[PDB]
C-alpha cells in the first residue's frame, strides 16, 4: 500500500498509529527507558492498540499537582 | 562529558548567583550571552540532568 508508516528504534516492529499525539509517544518512549529530556525523537518513515496511553504530564499539571495554582488565586 | 569535568559551567553558575545578589567577575552586559550559552549547551540531556 502506497502509505507511510512511522517507526521507532525502541518500539521495534510496531508501526505507530496515525492518530497518536506526540505526548503519548513521549509517554511510551519514557516507559521504554529512553533517557529523560532527550533532545529529539528519531522516527523512521517506511512505505507500506496504543492510543490509550496517557499523555505526558505538562508543566501546568506538575505545578497544579502540588497545589501551586492555589497560591495564584491568592494574589 | 568532559566539558562539565573542566568545571567551566560550574564556574559560571556560581558567578551568576554571585552577580544576582546585588572567580570570574560578571557585568550586566555579559549575563545574557552566558545564559544563552547555558541554554544552547542544555540541548543535551546530560546538561538537563
Amino acid at each position: 500500500v502506497p502509505v507511510f508508516h512511522l517507526f521507532h528504534k525502541l518500539l521495534a516492529g510496531q508501526p505507530l498509529p496515525a492518530e497518536m499525539t506526540l505526548a503519548q509517544l513521549l509517554t511510551l518512549l519514557y516507559d521504554r527507558k529512553l533517557p529523560q529530556g532527550y533532545r529529539s525523537i528519531d522516527l523512521t518513515v517506511k512505505l507500506g492498540s496504543l492510543l490509550e496511553t496517557c499523555p505526558i504530564q505538562s508543566p501546568l499539571q506538575v505545578f497544579a499537582g502540588m497545589g501551586g495554582l492555589a497560591l495564584i488565586a491568592e494574589r | 562529558k568532559q566539558l562539565l569535568d573542566s568545571g567551566l559551567p560550574s564556574l559560571l553558575v556560581r558567578s551568576l548567583a554571585s552577580f544576582c545578589f546585588s572567580k570570574m567577575p560578571i557585568t550586566a552586559d555579559l549575563v545574557a550571552p552566558i545564559l544563552r550559552f547555558l541554554t544552547e549547551v542544555g540541548n543535551s540531556h546530560i546538561m538537563k540532568d
